[PDB]
């Protein structure tokens, strides 16, 4: 609704702390997501599923089906373009590492393998319409010469 | 010249003021219709119930703009509501309510049609609970076959009408939502209703594809309400539920009885399955490829002792390590494995035997391989006992199992026989065409190719060969089709070829080495004999029948002539046309099965899985030596399938709303709001 | 642990007052909007020249939601009107009038748009006309390969934008109302244009798909145009007009040479060409197939004499007959027949000569033949003199046509060569190898089978088998380039076992039969030599080639090892994996091709029949013995295009209006209109 969004500030259930920007970035809504982002939020790191601590083993115990439905929650908002956009210094490397790792996902978590790969397809598409937006050739230089490392 | 046309089945026309009237009703000027109305009642000179071109009323037309206000004005004048509501409830709207209240010849709808089923056809979950609060009821169709009942001696009568106001009956019955909001246990009963549809798309041929739909519904139902589950411990009381031990997975059991593969293969089902299946191995899947070839290979080879701790301290580490699923299969694999390995010591005949003793006494191999045979015959014999005929019967391997055991059994017979009979020792040269031995040892040799080939189940296990098992079985059916044409024609030029070659068969002494056949090195007497003709049309097929066969000796230039052109005219049947269809045929198959391939491979799994996850089960060489409870049990489940009913009904809703573009009675209904609006307006402007 | 999310994008947020402001906007108050423009002169308050985050200022969202009285009120004020333009062609709105009357960094548009390039782009004949009323000019597109120009050989200061702005012009100069509004021919623009659009996506590699999708626009276009036609006199003023004799379906011919498909299949086009083809034999459709079979033969058996009667007085009746091209057809298929009946005589002891005389006399056969020979070969170079080596070297057949010629000279010139210098009659078996007598026999058999194949060609004649042979001529390329990849795998596997068996070979001698090679009975030294490695190779492919052939004399055990499993290797790679490959990928060229057999064949054939249309025309045997009228026809061009051209916008629009769902922004507008309209309802009723 967005002048809903508004008001409600103004004044399933994965969680509820960050419940509200995990939405909205599966909304893949930059107004929404920019009106929220602006109270410092700190969404949880998805542990791999490799821990054994009650970290995880105690979750995988009470409940299997929260905790997977969890993290793909938490991957499907940090994979919106909008998310990335917003709080990513480099958009496109963000892209190309979350798509690899959503693929690792996939492999992993066989039982949804087609939500993790949509997910890194999303991500791939992203970058490559981020390029369609250069103009100029000075820009594609700027773009396909930069690297993270010092 | 001219074609005149005319209306030829003529229908009374509307006078002008009627055709005002109902223009009126269609722009939604409540001021106009009220008016007509009242002179209506007083100078009779509209028939309120006058009715279009098209045959829709007043109230039609009031329904399908969806005018309440208009249509509340014509009911308030009586005006012949005749299957008005059944409009409404097509149109789906709230207009349904005022019809229901205001209560007390061509219809769109056939005379069988009640409001209920007209609501479960729309599948409008508010609709059809308003009309069930009040007392509804939907015929219960009878039974399949049901000819007893001189009820359904009526099909004699209008079997059309039968046909149809059966049909009806059951898309209501297989409606979403009226399954929700009557069924007690909504996925049993979608589990069964889809059973039996898919039944009568089979007796009824014609409304085969119908009711094969309709089926389909209602297995998508039960697949979507257990995807609304969220945590575990509901997808474990409604998986493990048994209507009536528990903890069984009941009702994935009853899914697997009725074929509802969507189920069984939904993610949250198959990953609990895989907790079970992998249980002394976590995350064994995750475990390093390598890593998982190394722990597979090492329990493999400790078969035997882990086998032998069941047998000795059923309840000791190693005996409980036994019971886990997956390491029965990778037991009960290796056992087989190693029982082929045994049959291929025979190959290289490590133990060898001399050729001319008869009946020997079987060799040290031999008793080796005797243990697994039994224990396989004891294992189908439970299973045949355990499963019942029925089910025993339905596993097409399970035909395989017997084919290669049988096998195995006459072998053994004709061993012993061969050793109390036939006990001295001749060159092998003098034993006549059935001796014991021979046969023996040709049986075994076509049970050891079929016992290596049972391998193929194996491959469901496995992610990347089991989806093509499948596929491949389910083109096997299309293939089989083909091969009866196929023999059809073979069996044609066979006769026609004998028919011409026969007079001039030969004596196999006058055949060079006294070698008569298709099998000599210099082919002979092919088509003297049907069974040869059979045998050289077949081989031909491969190329492995030379042409000089279609030569007579004596030379005969026309009969030769006719013979070469019927070979060859089957070789173009046969190789160039249907070979080449049956290509056409198996890739537009293949393409289908692809559709669907996982669901199948994982529905084909998790009966393999399940298998397994039961208790019966020790390698085949050493297989041969209160009421309270389900009352707290079934209230559970109600409380998940309320919650999981209440989310599905809300989820489709939503879908409709966001995924479903705007057709022309969208348009309609819009510019009859801004109709009426307008009107009302002007007129109180003016 | 946790991952922070912080806002690195940062932007300024829009004040309380601002924002309201832009809010109204959207809403379509005007009178808010109105205070708020009046207080923000007086106070400074808010800059009306604001932006929400998306970028959209009020002049932008008022031209979306299409409000041109909010826009008028804006732009009274001194609202920023960058771009908006450009905003208002993008929305292809008519309230750029607005804004082209009015005339007092991060842009969705590049620098390089002009208001006539976006109009163009949109394809609004409207909006485009309103532009172009005022002088307007694109840029000229240098052409391809223009490097000349340093201008362009500049490209270095910024390629991408060159190229990008390159597309621009085009993207706009191909802009189907552009091209009707501005070209004097619209129809020649389009088929030129067309065609330079297909050579750049072929020099412009990336933006490939770009430029293809414009000339497919372009293509689209001219047919268009044509289908607009709606009398037969209308269509021949359109084909038959010469830019610049006339009445020589000029731009049929034109469309021909630029490819234009469709505009030559068009239906219309279809059926004038085919009343100049039947001329002679009105209703020739309407002839039943029986009726038509018996008028053919007649004609072709009598095609000597049509042939004679024009060479001696074309004027004469029968001198006419065979003017018409139909019958041209007819005649000359008929030679051609006669001439292949020819061949086959020469095959036989229709002369019975003698097989010994080296340096026969040319038989009675050879000599009639000849004839023909000279024909064909004059044929040809009438060809290229009246159509030019492009036309020539430009069709496929001229080179069957120039080989099977040139053979069938060669074999002329051997058997002269062999008159002389060879008297004698010695045995056949004492001829050397390359006896010219025995070169020329090659010679002319292999040119009897190009001849032959010939008749291919006339397939595009008949409805049935003109589309098919289009459609395997098609796939035909696909094959050529799977055997390019088949080839390297043959080379590798001859190289390697020739270089395994090479030092093995024997001479001739040695074998049985003094016979060394693959086509002996005994296939011997089948891979000694490179060249038997290939031909053996090859063989192999069709099962020719037997495996005996691995063994080495010697019987060295690892050689033929590696030289068997090397072979075994070859024929798994080609015979199971690339012909199963090619088999699938051809399986799926012909779904595509099927598709476009049509106009491919049409294309054919109404070029063969214009082959006939011409003037130029008799058997092979007896083959060798003003500025007034032209702007007049202009005028009429213009007439019937001015007329087409409305023809065509009026039935583009309705066709986008009739087939066009209800976009999102569409129904934003709807809901901001209510919105305005209630606003001024309450103010005027408050
Ligand atoms: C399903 C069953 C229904 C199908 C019905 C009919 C299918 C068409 C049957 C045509 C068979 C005719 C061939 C018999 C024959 O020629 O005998 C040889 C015999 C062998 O002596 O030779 C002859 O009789 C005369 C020599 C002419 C041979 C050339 C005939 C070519 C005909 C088409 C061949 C197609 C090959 C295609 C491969 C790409
Ligand atoms: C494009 C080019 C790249 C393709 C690359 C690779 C493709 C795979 C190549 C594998 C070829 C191995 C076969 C060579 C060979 O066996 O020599 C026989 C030689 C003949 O002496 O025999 C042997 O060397 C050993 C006997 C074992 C034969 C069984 C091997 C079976 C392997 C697969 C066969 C597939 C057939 C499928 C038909 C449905
Ligand atoms: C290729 C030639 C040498 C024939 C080899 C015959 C056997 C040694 C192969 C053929 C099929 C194989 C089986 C194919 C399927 C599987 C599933 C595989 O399990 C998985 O792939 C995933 C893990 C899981 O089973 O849960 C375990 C090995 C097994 C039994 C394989 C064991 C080895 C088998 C019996
Ligand atoms: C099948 C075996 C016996 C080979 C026969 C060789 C020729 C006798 C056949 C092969 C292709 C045939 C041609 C295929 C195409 C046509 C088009 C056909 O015209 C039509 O089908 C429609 C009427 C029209 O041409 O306008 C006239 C006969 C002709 C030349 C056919 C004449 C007879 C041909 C040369
Ligand atoms: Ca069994
Ligand atoms: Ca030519």
């Amino acid at each position: 609704v967005v002048g809903a969004v508004d008001i409600l500030l103004n004044h399933y259930s994965t969680t509820m702390d960050v419940a509200p920007v995990i939405l909205a970035a599966h909304r893949n809504n930059y107004e929404i997501l920019t009106m929220l982002l602006k109270q410092d939020v700190s969404l949880p790191k998805p542990h791999a599923v490799g821990c054994e601590c009650t970290l995880c083993s105690a979750k995988n115990k009470k409940d299997s089906l929260r905790h997977s439905r969890f993290r793909l929650d938490i991957y499907r908002c940090l994979a919106s373009p909008a998310l990335i956009m917003l709080t990513e210094e480099d958009p496109i490397l963000r892209a190309f590492e979350l798509s690899a790792d959503l693929k690792e996902l996939s492999l992993v978590e066989v039982e949804f393998r087609n939500d993790y790969e949509e997910l890194a397809r999303q991500c791939k598409m992203f970058a490559k319409d981020l390029l369609a937006q250069a103009r100029n050739s000075r820009e594609l230089e700027v773009i396909l010469n930069h690297t993270s490392s010092d | 010249d001219r074609i005149p046309l005319q209306i030829v089945r003529a229908e009374t026309e509307l006078s002008a003021e009627e055709k005002a009237f109902l223009s009126a009703v269609e722009k939604g000027d409540y001021a106009t219709v009220k008016q007509a109305l009242q002179e209506a009642e007083i100078y009779y000179n509209v028939n309120i119930n006058c009715m279009d071109p098209l045959g829709r009323s007043a109230l039609l037309i009031a329904i399908e703009n969806e005018n309440l206000e208009i249509m509340e004005l014509l009911l308030n004048h009586s005006v012949y509501v005749g299957d008005a509501l059944l409009y409404a409830i097509r149109k789906e709207v709230v207009g349904a309510v005022e019809l229901l209240l205001s209560y007390r010849q061509f219809s769109e709808f056939t005379p069988d049609i009640t409001p209920i089923m007209l609501a479960a056809h729309t599948n409008n979950y508010e609709i059809i609970k308003l009309l069930v609060q009040k007392r509804v009821t939907i015929p219960r169709p009878h039974q399949i076959r049901c000819n007893c009942v001189e009820c359904v001696s009526s099909s004699e009568v209008d079997s059309l009408r039968h046909s149809r106001s059966r049909l009806n009956i059951y898309k209501a019955l297989a409606s979403p939502s009226l399954i929700a909001l009557s069924s007690e246990d909504p996925i049993l009963t979608a589990f069964r209703l889809g059973w039996e549809l898919k039944e009568l798309s089979k007796v009824e041929n014609e409304f085969k594809a119908e009711y094969e739909e309709l089926s389909q519904q209602c297995k998508l139902f039960a697949k979507d309400l257990l995807d609304q589950a969220r945590s575990s411990r509901e997808l474990e009381i409604i998986l493990n539920h048994r209507d009536d031990k528990y903890h069984d997975l009941a009702k994935l059991k009853v899914a697997i009885k009725y074929h509802q593969k969507e189920f069984v293969a939904q993610p949250n089902c198959q990953q609990l399955l895989a907790t079970l299946w992998y249980d002394g191995f976590p995350g064994w899947r995750r475990k390093h490829w390598v890593v998982k070839l190394l722990t597979c290979m090492t329990i493999g080879f400790l078969f035997p002792m882990l086998s032998i701790a069941y047998l000795i301290s059923p309840r000791s580490n190693l005996g409980l390590f036994i019971k886990k699923p997956f390491i029965k299969f990778i037991c009960h694999t290796a056992s087989y494995l190693t029982f082929l390995f045994m049959l291929l010591l025979a190959s290289q005949h490590i133990v060898r035997t001399d050729l001319h003793v008869q009946g020997p006494p079987p060799t040290v191999v031999e008793w080796m391989i005797l243990p697994w045979v039994l224990g396989f015959i004891w294992g189908e014999i439970k299973e045949m006992w355990d499963g019942g005929f029925t089910e025993y019967i339905h596993d097409w391997w399970n035909l395989m199992d017997f084919a290669m055991n049988s096998l195995y059994l006459a072998t053994i017979s004709l061993k012993i026989v061969a050793y109390v009979k036939y006990n001295g020792s001749r060159p092998r040269e003098e034993w006549e065409m059935w001796h014991p031995t021979l046969i023996a040892e040709a049986l075994f040799a076509i049970s050891n190719i079929l016992s290596s080939l049972r391998l193929i189940s194996l491959f469901t296990a496995n992610s990347h060969l089991g989806p093509l098992q499948i596929s491949l079985g389910r083109m096997l059916l299309d293939i089989l089709k083909f091969l009866f044409i196929y023999c059809l024609v073979l069996l044609a030029f066979a006769n026609g070829l004998n028919q011409l070659y026969f007079y001039y068969e030969t004596r196999a002494i006058d055949e060079p080495n006294n070698c008569k056949g298709i099998r000599c090195e210099k082919q002979n007497n092919a088509f003297s004999t049907l069974f040869e003709t059979l045998q050289s049309l077949f081989w031909s097929v491969f190329g492995l029948l030379n042409l000089y066969v279609t030569n007579v000796k004596a030379r005969h230039e026309f009969t030769e002539f006719v013979g070469a052109t019927m070979f060859g005219t089957y070789n173009v049947i046969s190789l160039v046309v249907l070979l080449n269809m049956l290509i056409a045929m198996m890739n537009n198959s293949y393409q289908l099965i692809a559709d669907h391939a996982d669901i199948e491979w994982k529905f084909a799994r998790t009966k393999l899985w399940m298998s397994y996850f039961d208790e019966g089960g020790t390698l085949p060489p050493p297989f041969n030596i209160r009421h309270a409870d389900s009352l707290i049990q079934n209230q559970h489940y109600q409380e998940v399938i309320r919650n999981l009913v209440k989310r599905y009904v809300a989820a489709m809703i939503r879908n409709s709303k966001t995924n479903e573009g705007l057709t022309e009675e969208n348009f309609k209904e819009l510019k009859q709001d801004i109709s009426s609006f307008r009107y009302e307006v002007l007129d109180l402007l003016g």
